[PDB]
């Protein structure tokens, strides 16, 4: 669904990089890599985290049986 | 065993100890000397020539494997072969050729219209080793 | 040993020969009581 | 008879060349496809046995030959209509069958096969 | 036309009866009534060999030009592995394996004695 | 070696018609030739005494193949060729028209 | 998991005479002399003759499988434990073999070097009536390969061919454990009630 | 060997060869009452041996010139008890049902088999483990709570 | 399970304090017991370990 | 320089569903042969499946119980007044809701929200014909709502674009294929069944145990009709010489001499029924003599049947009342209506020549195993078998109900004539009286069978089983899902026998059926799954524009050549022999048909044509040049060595050719075509799993039934579902380790799973062997949670 709060090995937040990770990966047109090295995620754990995060909610929302067409 | 103590076993044997004075070539040849011989096994080849005349001649030639040959592989005499075709197999083939004879003149056909016999849970058949 | 009705009524053989049996499904075996029924996990501690 | 509509009967028939002597007459069989002309081709090249090689407009061809019931109507005569051949039933001395060959290219090995 | 045992008229082509079952001298078409025979015919033989599969014998097994019957002797069981052998202590030890139960369940070894020829059957 | 052609004919004259293995017949009937008009379908007619002969050209074969019969000269080494087509030809007897009732018991 | 440089080189050369041993084979049960080509037409029409009967195709299988099992056996001789780069007590996988803990040799030898003779219902791979054992080999081919001998090991991997044979195999396993109707409930249950 | 058939002009066609074919494989030159095939195998423990594909002890008595009369083992438990009696094939019963487990490699101990045995030959027969050996048994409860 | 046919019964939930800590400060999210590979012969699990990590890094 | 995940590409995927063609063409081209199968069943050439069954049942006659009171014995023989009845067209309409007056589309969403069928109206022309058409009365009768397959023809779907599906409240690639019944989800199971229009030599010992002196040998061909049903005719050789011709009708077998069934379709002679089967090879004695008994055989039983008229006549007096065809339907047309009926029905009506020709060869086939010249053809390997496709198997049971609904009129119209006689069959009032008695609710009949799988049926198909047909098209992930739709069982008949080779993985599935995909136990070997490359034949076209280019490249016709046997080789058109030529040009003629087939310059070949060579062998399969163009065949796409171009290949044709794996392993001389890639052998399960050419075989198999168990992703759409149970990961992820494929399918709109440190450790004691460790401190932070 959303991004997970905080890393699952760890305990490092995760969820407050999930935006600024697509940003930088479309605005700064950088690699998966070195985006994840500027939002502090160096254990392969965290790294994982982000990377990996697929992020459903925004397929899911599509479907809103409270608002017309 | 247990469950059936059955007198008719699938696969009935014996185990004869053999002598130290009987060699391994007497022992095999002792073994063909037991062993069931069936006409087929010392045939080569049957020609049979169906000439009708006047009759219908059937000229039956027993062309047999090489007299040493099956003599060696059966431990079976030309004397043998020549007692059980006089005796037993044309008495066997006649029977048989009458047999035929009344199957023919029986039975002139299939019924024609009435039905002949066929040919030839469900979801647990169709379940995994985990289901 | 009856007659056909247009599955028959179960007889008093019937009921004592319904499956395994009154003496093989009630007697031979029963279900107990004070008894308990899990999964079960390994341990190494006791 | 006189079915089926639209058959119309064959009263006009051409001359067949028919003596069979003794320097001896030799009838011939020839199958041939639609897609080739008969009027076109004035010359065909044949040899004995299956071995054969012909090219008529872009298209390959070969004459199968083979020793060996049909049977040959010759007319007698144009109010005759067709009679049955015969000498002293009558069998063809040589057959032939035009059959259409296709050149398979050669698998470019250098080409396919790559480590 | 006469071909082996049987007779077909040349002018429809049906097959004609036998000449022992109608009248004698004069043959008949159930077709057509034409005139038979030419007395040409004659008393007609049909050779019938055996089906050569029809008789499987030791001897015939003998007669094939490939190997049919293995040795007694030149028996090599099915591979050998360096295992302790637990009836006396042999280095050679022939094996065998398969995957029994369920597809969760691990590979099944069959161990196989060399010295004395003492059959095994272990998973692990 | 190539073999040269005298003349080619793509009119109606000389036909091909096969009947079974060991046909013989009067050798004294005629058989009467039908045509059809891209490409014609032929049907041929006999008739006898005791039998009748019935002809036709099959559909699938008339429209694929051409057929083809030549007469080979062994010195002047030329062929003469005329269009001959191949019928399928069946033969019936008196034993024919023959029928029972249309329904029976 | 990993044999040493040396240990591999000792595999890639016993398992390079394994190419030979599918022909000399089929050659030895077909009877015939100084060695016959693997393309003989003579050679073709015999190995016909034991595709199409049952006992025949029995005496190709278990001489070609019992000649190819023997290099397989020296691979294994040879390769482990001489062979593998870590050795026991530090290479675990040896050690859970060697100490009873989970494991055999045999479970090793397919890892590090090689499968073996695929084995099914005791004879080889099945073959079709083309005499074709997989599209991708040629009719009556006279290679280990072709009958089911996979050179790949489980750490290198298996080739795509090798691969169907192993699930051939794999499978032929689980199948028996579907039809198997002899149980012994019934047995024990008449021998207790009677002996209670 | 040759042999000419004349048949009537009524019996018209038939299948001869066919007809031949299967009597000949039908047809005994030589057989020894119940016995099919005799073999001679690899000595089993040392053993030299002859495995016979059939039965009958009464025939093989009179190859005392070949064959050890005293040693004559069989598999089959009724036709040992027919003609060497109940202790014979009590023996019979225990070597059978061990062969069953060393195939195997299964060890299972003798005082479980010899009982077995015995409890099969109680009555001097060869009764088996079901509803026909228990007939002769003294509790009707245990035999109402079998089937 | 992962995707190599190796699946097993969650035994226990092992706390964090308790669980083995790697030198970059990460303990495990599963434990898988070395005895399980050695019968199975599931080495695509094995490359599939050091493919994941290098991936992740 | 990677083979990298899909991040910024699928993000905007999921907030941008495409208005254009969907992503993943593979997922929809895996619901291929569902939704084409149904497709079928109306558009098409033709006029689909459909309107072809309701030509095949034809008419249902009854007579009036009235006099003529003709100025008589023509009195007497009158039957009274004809009531011929049929069905003209056939129609089907999209989901609709009327309410009794302006009708409203009805969406997939609404059927499963209010837990009802998804069902389109079913109409059909009704034709009441009088004393053979002297005055026709026609009526469009509504015949109840028939539930219609999603993302078909009939669907309201199958238009709509990623963005309107999900306007819809669907799937952004909604594949389809199943059905909503009672607001259950079922999809009818695809069947493996012999090889349509191919006589197959068998050994069977189940033929001896049925009649008197009956042999192991027999010949077997599945006739198909061109609306998809199946008639089988078995030739069994007996121990007499005799050879008998086996059929069924209603649901009994019947036995009938074949030289009785050869003389009734053509008009021949003895002589020419003898170079029909038996060609050059007129010297061998085991033919000479089998075919004199035959012969002579059928001239002592039947001397009276002495033309071709009298032998249909005294099949239609002993089939007049089975056939049911009666009261005016002479002996002749009775006898006629038989072998239209029964005999080799896929060269159907008006082909009785090709019919007699095709018999003939079934019997030189059949002398030819019994001889040894010829070896069995297996019945359980891929090469002799098709797959029954569910949208075909629909067809096939509604032409049975809309047959059943024809008799159930006439029944209704018996009973007035045999009571009260009411009025005329011309008068409008009666017919409209006659049609409201009779039970016309189709749509419930079909909607039963898609509910409970059972198959009602008077015929009983050609079919062995009688349940489970159909299946709930389980979502509880999306693997187990799309799976359903690529799945194929042999037949429950089949899943009751002690035989294992039928459960064998063979070489003949090779590209076909998967070798790992395969459930572990009782279904093993059995409910196979298709490879992910794998497509099922929908129709044929340009079949006959292949006869002239056959006659062209050298086949002589078989009309004229009257020479049969395994000497020579015979030239087939999916079942009709067209004619023969020499093994040596055979090959010649099968090389170069390939050549034209991938080059786009020929019109009358098509690149889907299946060229099935069988060379001469020393006792092995049947030789000849057996070509195949029709529905229901197996196919898959390799790469063709000459050209460099794709060619497709089925299971029969592949048994003789080389294909290559990986091109550098390609031999010269001994190699016609190379793989694309390997991977194309395996199901869309198999090739997801991860280097599964590093695991053990079983481990590869059990991977496929845990994907399917797995708590993963069923749908996105659930706020608008109300299914049974659902199972949803909340966390899901995307595997860095993944094969390439599992973005060609989309995986990653439905995660399976999640990337996990796992540590190979022995260390707390409570792991071991199927026991594994789960941290607290992951799962109390969301790890592996589901709903
Ligand atoms: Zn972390
Ligand atoms: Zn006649
Ligand atoms: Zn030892």
């Amino acid at each position: 669904m959303i991004v997970p709060v905080r890393c699952f090995s760890c305990g490092k937040v995760v969820g407050d990089k999930w935006e600024s990770y697509l940003n930088l990966l479309q605005e700064d047109e950088l690699d998966e890599g070195t985006a994840l090295s500027r939002l502090g995620l160096k254990r392969y754990c965290c790294r994982r985290m982000i990377l990996t995060h697929v992020d459903l909610i925004e397929k899911f929302l599509r479907y809103n049986p409270l608002e017309k067409r | 065993i247990v469950m059936t103590a059955s007198a008719a076993i699938k696969t009935p044997q014996m185990t004869l100890p053999i002598w130290n004075d009987v060699s391994d070539e007497q022992a095999d040849t002792f073994c063909k000397s037991i062993s069931k011989v069936l006409l087929s096994e010392v045939i080569d080849k049957v020609i049979v020539t169906e000439t009708t005349g006047t009759a219908r001649s059937y000229v039956i030639h027993m062309r047999f494997f090489d007299n040493n040959e099956y003599s060696e592989e059966y431990d079976v005499s030309k004397e043998e072969l020549q007692n059980v075709i006089s005796n037993q197999f044309i008495h066997l083939l006649e029977a048989a050729i009458v047999k035929e004879i009344k199957k023919q003149k029986r039975t002139t056909g299939p019924d024609i219209g009435v039905a002949v016999p066929r040919l030839q849970n469900s979801k647990r058949l169709e379940e995994d080793n985990d289901e | 040993k009856a007659q056909g009705r247009t599955v028959p009524i179960p007889g008093v053989k019937q009921a004592l020969e319904k499956k395994e049996g009154l003496f093989r499904k009630h007697m031979m075996g029963k279900r107990v009581n004070y008894a308990a029924r899990s999964v079960i996990s390994p341990d190494p501690n006791i | 008879f006189s079915i089926p509509d639209g058959f119309k009967k064959c009263k006009h028939l051409k001359n067949f060349p028919l003596n069979g002597d003794n320097k001896q007459q030799q009838v011939w069989l020839i199958k041939f496809p639609s897609n080739v002309d008969i009027s076109k081709l004035k010359s065909l090249p044949v040899d004995f046995e299956s071995s054969t090689t012909m090219t008529i407009d872009k298209h390959d061809y070969k004459i199968m030959d083979d020793t060996d019931n049909m049977t040959l109507l010759v007319p007698s005569e144009s109010k005759e209509s067709l009679k049955i051949a015969s000498t002293a039933p009558l069998q063809f001395d040589k057959v032939f069958s035009v059959s259409e060959t296709a050149k398979i290219p050669a698998i470019d090995y250098s080409k396919v096969r790559v480590p | 036309s006469v071909v082996g045992s049987l007779i077909f008229c040349l002018d429809c082509g049906d097959l004609l009866e036998n000449p022992n079952a109608v009248l004698g001298s004069n043959v008949e078409c159930s077709q057509c009534k034409a005139i038979y025979p030419k007395s040409q015919f004659s008393n007609l033989k049909v050779v019938t060999t055996t089906a050569d599969d029809a008789f499987p014998s030791s001897l015939r097994a003998k007669k094939s030009v490939v190997k049919t019957s293995l040795k007694k002797n030149e028996l090599k069981d099915g591979a050998t592995i360096k295992e302790k052998c637990p009836q006396c202590g042999n280095e050679e030890m022939n094996y065998h394996t398969l995957q029994l139960r369920s597809a969760d369940e691990g590979a099944t070894v069959f161990y196989t004695c060399t010295s004395c020829g003492y059959k095994f059957r272990t998973n692990n | 070696s190539e073999i040269e052609i005298e003349s080619v004919q793509d009119q109606p004259s000389v036909a091909v018609g096969s009947f079974f293995k060991g046909f013989r017949a009067p050798s004294d009937t005629t058989f009467d030739l039908y045509k059809k008009k891209e490409k014609d379908e032929f049907v041929l007619h006999g008739e006898n005494e005791r039998l009748e002969y019935e002809g036709y050209t099959d559909s699938s074969s008339q429209a694929s193949n051409q057929y083809v019969v030549g007469l080979f000269n062994p010195e002047k080494k030329s062929i003469q060729l005329y269009k001959a087509p191949v019928l399928v030809s069946k033969v019936v007897s008196k034993s024919s028209k023959n029928l029972r009732g249309p329904k029976i018991k | 998991l990993r044999l040493t440089a040396e240990g591999n080189k000792w595999r890639t050369d016993i398992l390079k005479t394994s190419v030979d041993t599918g022909r000399e084979a089929a050659a030895e049960v077909t009877n015939l002399d100084k060695d016959t080509p693997a393309d003989d037409p003579e050679l073709l029409k015999r190995l016909q003759e034991i595709l199409r009967d049952n006992n025949k195709s029995g005496i190709l299988d278990a001489v070609t499988s019992s000649k190819v099992n023997a290099i397989t056996s020296q691979v294994v001789s040879k390769c482990v434990p001489d062979g593998t780069m870590k050795k026991f007590p530090c290479n675990s996988m040896q050690a859970m073999a060697l100490s009873g803990a989970k494991g055999s040799n045999v479970n090793v030898s397919q890892i590090m070097c090689l499968l073996g003779q695929q084995a099914l219902e005791g004879r080889r791979v099945p073959v079709m009536v083309s005499g074709k054992t997989l599209p991708s080999f040629k009719p009556y081919e006279t290679d280990a390969m072709a009958g089911g001998y996979v050179k790949g090991r489980f750490y290198s991997g298996i080739k795509p061919q090798e691969y169907y044979f192993h699930c051939m195999a794999g499978r032929e396993g689980l199948i028996d454990t579907a039809v198997k109707t002899s149980r012994s409930g019934y047995l024990q249950r008449c021998l207790t009630k009677q002996l209670e | 060997c040759e042999f000419k058939l004349e048949l009537a002009a009524d019996t018209e066609k038939l299948l001869m060869v066919n007809i031949v074919e299967e009597i000949c494989r039908k047809s005994i030159i030589r057989q020894i009452p119940h016995i099919d095939r005799c073999v001679h195998p690899e000595p089993e423990n040392g053993k030299r041996v002859l495995v016979t594909e059939g039965v009958n002890f009464q025939a093989m008595w009179d190859q005392e010139a070949f064959i050890d009369v005293d040693g004559i083992t069989s598999n089959d438990v009724a036709a040992v008890l027919k003609t060497y009696g109940v202790e014979a094939a009590r023996n019979t019963i225990v070597n059978e049902i061990n062969n069953v487990f060393s195939r195997y490699a299964i060890s299972v101990s003798f005082r479980h088999l010899d009982l077995i045995a015995d409890m099969m030959t109680r009555q001097g027969t060869y009764l088996a483990f079901n509803r026909q050996g228990m007939e002769t048994s003294t509790s009707s409860f245990m035999k109402m709570s079998y089937e | 399970s992962s995707r190599h046919g190796q699946k097993g019964v969650c035994s226990r939930k092992w706390p964090t304090i308790d669980m083995p800590f790697s030198e970059t400060g990460i303990q495990p999210d599963i434990i898988i017991n070395p005895h399980a590979f050695p019968s199975r012969m599931t080495i695509g699990m094995f490359v599939e370990s050091l493919a994941g990590k290098a991936g992740a890094l | 320089r990677t083979a990298d995940f899909r991040t910024l590409e699928r993000e905007s995927r999921f907030i941008n569903p495409p208005k254009d063609k969907s992503a993943f063409p593979l997922l929809q081209e895996a619901v291929q042969p569902h939704i084409g199968s149904f497709n079928a069943l109306t558009e098409g050439p033709d006029g689909g499946l459909l309107n072809l069954g309701v030509k095949d049942i034809g008419e249902k006659v009854i007579f009036d119980g009235k006099p003529l009171n003709s100025e008589e014995i023509s009195n007497s023989g009158y039957l009274g007044n004809k009531l011929s009845v049929s069905v003209e067209q056939v129609s089907i309409a999209k989901p609709m809701s009327n309410d009794s007056a302006v009708e409203r589309k009805v969406y997939p969403s609404e059927s499963r929200q209010r837990l009802t069928s998804y069902r389109g109206k079913l109409l059909l022309k009704l034709k009441w014909s009088v004393n053979n058409g002297e005055e026709n009365l026609f009526e469009v009768r509504d015949c109840g709502g028939l539930p219609v397959m999603l993302q078909s023809n009939r669907c309201h779907l199958n238009k709509m674009s990623p963005y309107e599906l999900v306007q819809h409240k669907e799937e952004s690639d909604e594949i389809g294929g199943y059905f909503i019944v009672n607001g259950i989800e079922k999809l009818i199971r695809m069947l493996i069944v012999q090889r349509r229009n191919h006589p197959m030599a068998i050994i069977r010992p189940s033929f001896a145990n049925r009649g008197a002196s009956y042999s192991h040998y027999g010949i077997q061909i599945r006739s198909v009709r061109p609306d998809q049903t199946s008639q089988t005719n078995v030739l069994h050789y007996l121990n007499d010489g005799q050879v008998t011709f086996r059929f069924s009708w209603r649901k009994n077998e019947y036995l009938v001499p074949v030289v009785m069934i050869l003389k009734a379709l053509c008009h021949t002679s003895d002589r020419e029924i003898f170079d029909g089967i038996i060609g050059n090879d007129v010297k061998d004695s085991f033919l000479t003599d089998r075919l004199e008994l035959l012969l002579r055989g059928f001239k002592k039983r039947y001397p009276h049947l002495q033309n071709r008229t009298q032998v249909l006549q005294y099949l239609g007096d002993k089939f007049r009342v089975v056939f049911q065809a009666s009261p005016d339907q002479s002996d002749l047309e009775v006898g006629q209506e038989v072998l239209d009926r029964i005999v080799l029905v896929h060269l159907g009506k008006d082909g009785s020549q090709d019919k007699f020709r095709m018999l003939l060869f079934m019997i030189r086939k059949l002398y030819s195993l019994v001889a040894g010249e010829c070896s069995p053809d297996n019945p359980d390997a891929t090469q002799h078998q098709e797959v029954l496709l569910g949208g075909f198997l629909y067809g096939m049971i509604l032409k049975e109900k809309i047959d059943e609904y024809l008799q159930n009129i006439i029944a209704q119209v018996r009973m007035d004539i045999n009571r009260g006689m009411a009025i005329n069959f011309k008068d409008k009032r009666y017919m409209s009286r006659v049609l409201m008695r009779v039970n016309e609710n189709i749509g419930s009949k079909m909607q039963y069978f898609l509910s409970t799988g059972n198959l009602v049926s008077q015929s009983g198909l050609d079919l062995q089983q009688v349940s489970g047909y159909t299946v709930v098209a389980e979502k509880i992930n999306f693997y187990r899902f799309i799976s359903h739709f690529r799945m194929v069982h042999r037949g429950s008949f089949f899943a009751q026998l002690k035989t294992t080779t039928v459960r064998k993985l063979l070489p003949e599935s090779w590209g076909f059926l998967c070798p790992v995909h395969t459930p572990d136990g009782s279904p093993c070997g059995l409910l196979n799954h298709f490879a992910h490359k794998c497509r099922i034949s929908t129709q044929q076209s340009d079949v006959s524009r292949i006869p002239s280019i056959l006659y062209s490249l050298g086949v002589a016709p078989a009309s004229h050549t009257f020479a049969a046997g395994p000497s020579l080789c015979c030239v087939q058109i999916d079942g009709k022999i067209i004619g023969w030529v020499s093994h040596e040009q055979g090959k010649i003629i099968a090389d170069t048909l390939r050549y034209w087939k991938v080059e786009g310059k020929t019109p009358g070949l098509p690149i889907d044509l299946e060229i099935g060579y069988v060379p001469p062998s020393t006792r092995g399969q049947y030789p000849g040049l057996y070509l195949f163009g029709g529905h229901s065949r197996m196919l898959r796409p390799v790469r063709y060595l000459p050209l460099d171009k794709e060619d497709i290949v089925g299971p029969f044709e592949q048994v003789y050719m080389n294909i290559a794996v990986t091109p550098q392993e390609i031999q010269n001389n001994v190699h016609t075509h190379v793989e694309f890639t390997p991977t194309n052998i395996l199901s869309i399960l198999a090739n997801l799993t991860p280097f599964s050419d590093f695991n053990q075989s079983p481990r590869n198999m059990y991977q496929c039934q845990m994907g399917k168990q797995t708590m993963g992703t069923p749908g996105v759409a659930l706020c608008h579902r109300s299914d049974n149970k659902l199972y949803r990961l909340q966390t899901g992820q995307t595997p860095i380790v993944k094969a390439n494929l599992y973005d060609d399918y989309g995986m990653d709109n439905f995660p399976n799973g999640f990337n996990a440190v796992v540590a190979v450790i022995s260390y707390t004691g409570y792991d071991m062997d199927d026991a594994m460790i789960i941290n607290k401190s992951a799962d109390e932070r969301g790890f592996g949670y589901g709903t």
